[PDB]
């Protein structure tokens, strides 16, 4: 149980081929989308 | 090439293929592939410090757009913009994921 002072967020993408039970909520949850600086 | 010189566009890649492809962390490595979860659109995968960022590409009226504000006429010009500047990307494009 370390302090946890690290900046990093993985990303496990999944296609309908392996998980056809995925909805816009799940699919989109695996995206970052346009995020301009600031 | 298929229709010019757009190797970065696989137009046919899975999650396992896209994951391994972006194994080595290198800001500037991007790749486009037909959206599996969403048929008819494309998805741009970039490697940011080892992280794989997926950008959904909406294709409507023969125009592409990810921010729903900047529409293009093709994927070629679209990448050119994201390559010259972030435009909403964790890291501007530098080297296309050649296949």
């Amino acid at each position: 149980g370390p302090l946890g002072s690290k900046r990093f967020s993985s990303l496990s993408y999944k296609s309908r081929e392996e998980d056809p039970t995925l909805t816009e909520e799940e699919i989109s949850a695996m995206y970052s989308s346009v995020n301009k600086p600031g | 090439g298929p229709l010019g010189s757009m190797p970065w566009f696989h137009g046919k890649i899975t999650r396992e293929q896209a994951e391994r492809l972006l194994y080595p962390p290198e800001t500037g490595l991007f790749l486009v592939r037909e959206s599996t979860n969403y048929p008819g659109d494309y998805t741009l995968c970039v490697s940011c410090e080892g992280k794989v960022e997926h950008y959904r590409i909406m294709y409507h009226a023969s125009k592409l757009s990810i921010d729903e504000e900047v529409y293009f006429e093709n994927l070629m010009q679209l990448v050119e913009h994201y390559t010259t500047d972030a435009d909403g990307l964790c890291t501007r494009l530098i080297k296309p994921k050649v296949m």
